[PDB]
């Protein structure tokens, strides 16, 4: 089981919209039940999906509201995070964690441009 | 889930031979099994990681093997304190989940127990039962016969045997037989008699007291 | 580093199971708080856990019912189980694993909890002592519940020769068990032994010295 990642690195300009992606095997149909999926970065909880529910109550201050998991997607082995309005504080690196039958995790760095 | 079989569920060896413990998930793990000793009473020991990897003061005796999904833990020149159930952990996907364990007993020379009879005690009897007990300590194989005897008369249904874990030094188990009669019952007969049979004795062996 | 569970030792069911494990040493700083259970006959389940981001995982044998949070600010965590039946009935164990694909390689000692309608009820304790060489002394631990009760000699200076046996469940629901131990004869008239019971669900404390 290898989890992939597309990109090793992002930048991005400040107040954007990004989406980093996370591929993950699916075989031919997702079972919802068997996922897990965690999105953080080094202390903090961005998205919890475990066993097909998700529970935002684990989320950091941070990203509330404004970063979430994209569902339908799911389904095509793609765990996309979605983080609106970006600013310098979310520059960091950042942590897909995602079990399906076996698991692996991955991580993607992200830097923020300054205004203008 | 990964579910782990281990194999055998019991093994009994003599000291200084080796153990063979295995553990078998249902898909491939590649090399994410632990291995785990648990001695009576304790919390469990991590022994292995990255399954042949040895944790930090786990004696060099302790070896872990495989990959893919057939895992081996092997234990050589064995010890009397190697007396423990043994298990494996899959950490290759979540939830982690546990073999269900191995108990690892050890084989030795024959030793008779020691017999001893304990009349039940003046306080309990007040209180309107009396609690007949019989001891067998430090006897090899755990194979053991007690039988009660009331004025010559054989008992049954009224006793109740518990044995400890196999001791870890010298290797020998221990067994406690308790008969429970009515204060009446008791005050009704004289001789308590206790005979063991075991594969150490010649013959059976009685010990017996005289209420009063 | 040394992690502590702390609880009812029985809960009524349909009722939630709470239980806590104090974190302390090294594990302050470790990535992963875990909770497993045994239940007796059946393989080590592992529950859950909660990690230093406050994300929680939990086995989706369990999910509905499990609820895993922590205070830092007390170096604890907790975990709740709702709606808890016979098949709840578990040696609870708190643990650590440094990463989230790791094992889990430091335990606790663990906590037994008893789901049952049964009342708690202390023991009665009573000597053993007899009506050669070598002589044994014990202790009756009797009509108690739930379960665990624990024995020591001595305060805890004598440990040599001492067998506690396991615990057996009499008719009435309540258990009994006894703890023994061998002596030279040539001490009886000059040493002191006594037997040292702690039934923690009922607040019973006792020391009882039993004599030749």
């Amino acid at each position: 089981f290898t989890v992939t990642v597309p990109k090793d690195l992002y930048v991005v300009e400040y107040g954007s919209n990004m989406t980093i992606e996370c591929k993950f095997p699916v075989e031919k149909q997702l079972d919802l039940a068997a996922l897990i999926v965690y999105w953080e970065m080094e202390d903090k909880n961005i998205i919890q999906f475990v066993h097909g529910e998700e529970d935002l109550k684990v989320q950091h201050s941070s990203y509330r509201q404004r970063a979430r998991l994209l569902k339908d997607q799911l389904s095509l082995g793609n765990a996309a995070l979605q983080i609106t309005d970006v600013k310098l504080q979310d520059a960091g690196v950042y942590r897909c964690m995602i079990s399906y039958g076996g698991a692996d995790y991955k991580r993607i760095t992200v830097k923020v441009n300054a205004p203008y | 889930d990964i579910v782990m079989t281990q194999s055998p569920d019991s093994l009994a060896v003599s000291l200084g031979e080796r153990a063979t413990i295995n553990c078998k998930a249902s898909q491939n793990v590649d090399t994410s099994v632990a291995w785990f000793q648990q001695k009576p009473g304790q919390p469990p020991k991590a022994l292995i990681y990255s399954a042949s990897f040895r944790y930090s003061g786990v004696p060099d005796r302790f070896s872990g093997s495989g990959s893919g999904t057939d895992f081996t833990l092997t234990i050589s020149s064995l010890q009397a304190e190697d007396v423990a159930v043994y298990f494996c952990q899959q950490y290759y996907g979540y939830p982690f989940t546990f073999g269900q364990g191995t108990k690892l007993e050890i084989k030795r020379t024959v030793a008779a127990p020691s017999v001893f009879i304990f009349p039940p005690s003046d306080e309990q009897l007040k209180s309107g039962t009396a609690s007949v007990v019989c001891l067998l300590n430090n006897f090899y194989p755990r194979e053991a016969k007690v039988q009660w005897k009331v004025d010559n008369a054989l008992q049954s249904g009224n006793s109740q045997e518990s044995v400890t874990e196999q001791d870890s030094k010298d290797s020998t188990y221990s067994l406690s037989s308790t008969l429970t009669l009515s204060k009446a019952d008791y005050e009704k007969h004289k001789v308590y008699a206790c005979e063991v049979t075991h594969q150490g004795l010649s013959s059976p062996v009685t010990k017996s007291f005289n209420r009063g | 580093g040394q992690l502590q569970e702390s609880g009812p030792s029985l809960v009524k069911p349909s009722q939630t199971l709470s239980l806590t494990c104090t974190v302390s040493g090294d594990s302050i700083t470790r990535g992963y708080w875990n909770w497993i259970r045994k239940h007796p006959g059946k393989g080590l389940e592992y529950i859950g856990y909660i990690s230093y981001t406050g994300s929680t995982y939990s086995n989706l044998s369990l999910k509905s019912r499990v609820t895993i949070s922590r205070d830092t600010s007390k170096n604890q965590y907790y975990l709740k189980l709702s709606s808890v039946t016979a098949a709840d009935t578990a040696v609870y164990y708190c643990a650590t694993s440094t990463g989230w694909l790791d094992p889990v390689d430091y335990w606790g000692q663990g906590t037994l909890v008893t789901v049952s309608s049964a009342s708690t009820k202390g023991p009665s304790v009573f000597p053993l002592a007899p009506c050669e060489s070598t002589a044994a002394l014990g202790c009756l631990v009797k009509d108690y519940f739930p379960e665990p009760v624990t024995v020591s000699w001595n305060s805890g200076a004598l440990t040599s020769g001492v067998h506690t046996f396991p615990a057996v469940l009499q008719s009435s629901g309540l258990y009994s068990l006894s703890s023994v131990v061998t002596v030279p004869s040539s001490s009886l008239g000059t040493k002191t032994y006594t037997c040292n019971v702690d039934h923690k669900p009922s607040n019973t404390k006792v020391d009882k010295r039993v004599e030749s």
